[PDB]
RNA sequence: ACGAGACUCUGGCAUGCUAACUAGUUACGCGACCCCGGUCGGCGUAACUUCUUAGAGGGACAAGUGGCGUUCAGCCACCCGAGAUUGAGCAAUAACAGGUCUGUGAUGCCCUUAGAUGUCCGGGGCUGCACGCGCGCUACACUGACUGGCUCAGCGUGUGCCUACCCUACGCCGGCAGGCGCGGGUAACCCGUUGAACCCCAUUCGUGAUGGGGAUCGGGGAUUGCAAUUAUUC
């Protein structure tokens, strides 16, 4: 029973079900406006997207 | 007909000019048009670290963008609002027509 | 009124601990072990005894009333949950317990968790913080 | 549609996707 | 159409400073009198805006201190207000005659400054400002209103005006009198 | 009205050292650097590591 | 404090060197002259050259000033 | 036919109160309740200032009617007896001979400024690195 | 004539529960005596029959503010919970109790079941209101 | 610098009572601090002892409030 | 030439402009109640921006007056004035053996690679205590603790992609933590006029390690999850 004991833990909450859609990294997400990234690039991405600077 | 324009964009001066085109259209057109409502703006933030390690002094970014939201009503039938909403669009104007 | 009336108590005897009645009546009879300040404004809502008055001048008729509710309250409507020790594990009988029952109740509880050696037993003989928290950095009155 | 995100999600994915 | 205004209850007039270095900085003579000791502020904004500053906001301003009290300002005036009747109801004269003369007689004349290199007690004798007089007269009063109301059966507005009925004749037994009198005597030792 | 292009890096050596090229013009602070210049960063896959382009 | 920066005075001595007849005392007339005539790119900038024209007016009504 | 009325409001940190005054009879009410009946009780003097600096002839002829939202309690306290002036002096300039205007006006100046130009001060933003605008978190040395 | 807003609340309540009291149709429960009116609490209130003066204060805030219900009116008696070495927060007050005392005031010809989840007043109770406010002006007159 | 550790009275004595009815209304200010500083009182019994003295009609009260009462002797012209 | 300044965002004000059934105000009519007026965020409809929302403009420049100054750059004080020093963002040449290879399908060299230093599953640990230190929370009380009543906000968030898990008024049950059918909201519309606390009023308490303080500890009951023992949380 291989194909069935690969998944006798179930992963739907925690850390480990969420990632970063960039760097598949689980440490620091964003789960802000569904924008489910990590702080890092979120930074390096962030002028593209729209967010900038004023405050 | 009872038909609504919800106008939104992320910067305003070319959310500005495509509403000033829209209601300078309905005045030419000869016909009657309320004035654009103009919604509060909805401000996103999120503050995040600058180092990607753990040293030096906490120092945070302060992100923001705001979205605008206008309002636009007209008292015409389905073919005025698409031949009115048809021509000279912005590339950064998002636009959505709604009818009761 | 004001004044004091004639055989006044100063130290009551109430199940062999000194009580003084120059206290409220809602919180000198709090001093004993096993009743607090919310269940004595319940013993002395069933009965008849005002809250104005102090302990030294209650007259002994009222004194045994509030003995039997503090000893058994169960059939003068006070709820089963209200009570201390609900479900115990030997004979499974709601109880209120009084101080040197409480006492003894704690030592039986105590020693039955040693002689079942459990995790929480072995820390009570230790002399540990049973209840689970970082004792690395604090409780420093463990060791000279 | 059946989903209809908000305003701001809307704008969220349409960076992701420029991104 | 008012002939008169009144701090409450309490005349503002038939009241004189005798000291006359402090005319212009106790302000309770009917341009700046007020009905209650709570106004808007924007007092201490400039360099000497705070002489037109009335001595009974004054007063309710420094009482609020040892951090449980800050902020709370309704409280110290309703202080203020039964204190001033325990003084108007044990002396017999006005509230505001007695805060003016307890402001005269507890204030510093002269006071000891630091002198010298660092860690010598040398120390040089000045005098006060005038402005500076008032503040520590204020300040020893509030405070010897405080330590006397800490772990005792009497009450805050009972041991604010005892201090002031005190410092009024001087007595050598309020708290504010024996600081002064041991500042004099301190900065007249090494003169 | 100017440019400034740096190389950072390992050239011709073991330890690390950075170049600049600058001429012209070249402001830095204020709102009015954000409109004017046009930064871009990128990488070089070299055979004794990696190399940084920083031009403005 | 309040000390004018190269581009105010250097603005302020162009404008007065080219142009006199329309330019005076008061300060909004002269400011909107400086509108008018001249691209600035903001006010505070507008208000400050103002300001100095007519500081420097206020001087040469007087006597002569070497700049 | 003709109906004679003014709108004015006031603050002092976020909380307007905007008056009401028209002809009718003397009475001033701020949201259904009477000036005497306001909590807090502290401050029914400063409340009452300008009705008892001027006098009850002044509020003779008119009726008040103020709502107030926003603030806290002594900012909502300092909002309405500024908006009530401010209503008054507005409302005799409208419909007065302005000298009534000026005799009120000189002696609300000469008692506060504050009852009739606004305070302008509000909050200062917070800054990381501090529990507050100005204050910093305790640094630790060795 | 004169309402309840230009006549004092304190009063006003303390009136409107003698009133409930001398009345003596409320329908009491029997768990009044022993039970918390909130999680926040420590002790039982002092006041032996406060359902009345709580009956009395929900009735002045109904007067007051119609469409409230249960968890709306739970909203108004809160306070901080002093939740002993962590810091204070806000907490809501007890459920049951403002069914009980809107039950109760349903039972009587005082509240009437406002449309879409409210509780009005009826015109009998806003009556009633009226000659207790009246009634009190009138004493301290 | 004794500490006299404060036994407060709870209820009257016979002569507590009457040295407090012969000279408590005539003080100049009566207050249930000073009460119970002159008298050695418990503080609830200088509030009942107030209380009890203002329903006979001998003290006149200037003020009331949650944290502070003053009480007077009445006039004497 | 760069840095500063200059620049941008925000706060403070305009009874003037352009506009609002997803924000209101004022009038009129229909209702409820008190003694002819007063109250109502009860219902409905003719004007407007006074409140609210946000776009373009305007205002403040040492502008005016009196002194000091080489009468130049400037400084001090005052009147009229909402402001005569609001706060932040951005930020130069030269470097540091500063931190990050454990953010990266950024990476050179070295190591390992099936009896693995990749991978997945189960159990445990990162929480273990004679001690030392740092950032903090709660208190040492009567300007206070408890018990009722009264009354006042602004930034924000909200049904998701592999992604299950949103915010909740209302009616019932139970002291309470909580429980099924029951409606709204892709949002100035619903939560929500966000009935926030501190404060305000009135009893109880009275210098007592006390009704301050709530650490430690015993018993019972709920929710999350596949699972709570080393108590998750209440």
């Amino acid at each position: 029973g291989h194909q069935q004991l690969y998944w006798s833990h179930p992963r739907k909450f925690g850390q480990g079900s969420r990632s970063c859609r960039v760097c598949s990294n689980r440490h620091g997400l964003i789960r802000k406006y569904g924008l489910n990234m990590c702080r890092q690039c979120f930074r390096q991405y962030a002028k593209d997207i729209g967010f900038i600077k004023l405050d | 007909h009872r038909i609504r324009i919800t106008l939104t964009s992320r910067n305003v001066k070319s959310l500005e000019k495509v509403c000033a085109d829209l209601i300078r259209g309905a005045k030419e057109k000869n016909l009657k048009v309320k004035g654009p409502v103009r919604m509060p703006t909805k401000t996103l933030r999120i503050t995040t670290r600058k180092t990607p390690c753990g040293e030096g002094s906490k120092t945070w970014d302060r992100f923001q963008m705001r979205i605008h939201k206008r309002l636009i009503d007209l008292h015409s039938p389905s073919e005025i609002v698409k031949q009115i909403t048809s021509i000279s669009i912005e590339p950064g104007v998002e636009v959505e027509v709604t009818i009761a | 009124s004001l004044v004091i009336p004639e055989k006044f108590q100063h130290i009551l005897r109430v199940l062999n601990t000194n009580i003084d009645g120059r206290r409220k009546i809602a919180f000198a009879i709090t001093a004993i072990k096993g009743v607090g300040r919310r269940y004595a404004h319940v013993v002395l809502r069933k009965a008849d005894i005002d809250l104005t008055k102090r302990a030294g001048e209650l007259t002994e008729d009222e004194v045994e009333r509030v003995i039997t509710i503090m000893q058994n309250p169960r059939q003068y409507k006070i709820p089963d949950w209200f009570l201390n020790r609900q479900k115990d594990v030997k004979d499974g009988k709601y109880s209120q317990v009084l101080a040197n029952g409480l006492d003894n109740k704690l030592r039986e509880d105590l020693e039955r968790l040693k002689k079942i050696r459990a995790h929480r037993g072995l820390r009570h003989f230790w002399g540990l913080r049973v209840r689970g928290q970082h004792t690395k950095t604090t409780g420093r009155r463990g060791r000279t | 549609m059946a989903v209809q995100i908000s305003k701001k999600r809307k704008f969220v994915a349409d960076g992701i996707f420029k991104a | 159409t008012p002939d008169i205004k009144l701090f409450g209850k309490w005349s503002t007039d038939d009241v004189q400073i005798n000291d006359i270095s402090l005319q212009d900085y106790i302000a309770v003579k009917e341009k700046y009198a007020k009905y209650l000791p709570h106004s808007a502020g924007r007092y201490a904004a400039k360099r000497f805006r705070k002489a037109q500053c009335p001595i009974v906001e004054r007063l309710t301003n420094s009482m609020m201190m040892h951090g449980r009290n800050n902020g709370k300002k309704l409280m110290t005036v309703r202080i203020v207000k039964h204190a001033f009747e325990i003084i108007h109801l044990l002396t017999g004269e006005n509230p505001l005659q007695v805060l003016v003369n307890a402001i005269i007689n507890s204030g510093p004349r002269e006071d000891s400054t630091r002198i010298g290199r660092a860690g010598t007690v040398r120390r040089q004798a000045v005098d006060v400002s005038p402005l500076r007089r008032v503040n520590q007269a204020i300040w020893l009063l509030c405070t010897g209103a405080r330590e006397a109301a800490f772990r005792n059966i009497k009450t805050i507005a009972e041991c604010l005006a005892d201090e002031l009925i005190n410092a009024a004749k001087g007595s050598s037994n309020s708290y504010a009198i024996k600081k002064k009198d041991e500042l004099e005597r301190v900065a007249k030792s090494n003169r | 009205k100017g440019c400034e292009v740096v190389v950072s890096g390992k050239l011709r050596g073991q330890r690390a050292k950075s170049m600049k090229f600058v001429d012209g013009l070249m402001i830095h602070s204020g709102d009015p650097v954000n409109y004017y210049v046009d930064t871009a960063v990128r990488h070089v896959l070299l055979r004794q590591g990696v190399l940084g382009i920083k031009v403005k | 404090g309040r000390v004018r920066t190269k581009t105010v005075k250097k603005a302020a001595r162009v404008i007065i060197e080219k142009y006199y007849t329309r330019l005076g005392n008061d300060f909004h007339t002269n400011k909107r002259v400086c509108e008018e005539i001249a691209i600035i790119p903001s006010k505070k900038l507008r208000n400050k050259i103002a300001g100095y024209v007519t500081h420097l007016m206020k001087r040469i009504q007087r006597g002569p000033v070497r700049g | 036919g003709p109906l004679q009325s003014v709108q004015v409001f006031g603050r002092k940190k976020t909380a307007t109160a905007v008056a009401h005054c028209k002809r009718g009879n003397g009475l001033i009410k701020v949201n259904g309740r009477p000036l005497e009946m306001i909590e807090p009780r502290t401050l029914q003097y400063k409340l009452l200032e300008p009705v008892l600096l001027l006098g009850k002839e002044r509020f003779a002829g008119v009726d008040i009617r103020v709502r107030v939202k926003g603030g806290g309690h002594v900012a909502q306290i300092y909002a309405i007896r500024q908006s009530i002036s401010k209503a008054l002096v507005a409302y005799y300039q409208k419909y007065v001979d302005e000298a009534s205007k000026k005799e009120i006006k000189d002696i609300l100046i000469q008692y506060d400024r504050t009852l009739l130009v606004a305070d302008p001060r509000r909050c200062e933003s917070k800054k990381f690195g501090g529990p507050g605008a100005r204050a910093r978190y305790q640094k630790s040395y060795r | 004539g004169v309402t309840v807003k230009d006549v004092n609340q304190q009063e006003f309540v303390r009136a409107l529960a003698a009133f409930l009291k001398k009345s003596g149709k409320l329908k009491v429960p029997e768990w009044v005596d022993t039970v918390k009116l909130a999680k926040h609490k420590e002790l039982a209130p002092y006041d032996e029959n406060w359902f009345y003066t709580r009956a009395a204060s929900t009735a002045r805030h109904l007067y007051l503010r119609g469409g409230a219900g249960v968890g709306s009116m739970t909203k108004i008696y809160g306070g901080r919970q002093r939740n002993g070495v962590m810091p204070s927060h806000f907490s809501r007050g007890s459920k049951s109790v403002a069914r009980r005392v809107l039950q109760a005031l349903e039972g009587l010809k005082m509240v009437e079941k406002d449309q879409d989840w409210g509780r009005k007043l009826t015109p009998q109770g806003q009556r009633d209101l009226d000659r207790i406010a009246g009634q009190v002006a009138a004493a301290k007159k | 610098k004794v500490r006299d550790k404060l036994n407060n009275l709870v209820l009257f004595d016979k002569a507590t009572y009457d040295k407090l009815c012969k000279e408590v209304p005539n003080y100049k200010l009566i207050t249930p601090a000073v009460v119970s500083e002159r008298l050695k009182i418990r503080g609830s019994l200088a509030r009942a002892a107030l209380q009890e003295l203002l329903s006979k009609g001998l003290i006149k009260l200037v003020s009331k409030h949650r944290a502070q009462v003053i009480y007077t002797r009445n006039t004497k012209g």
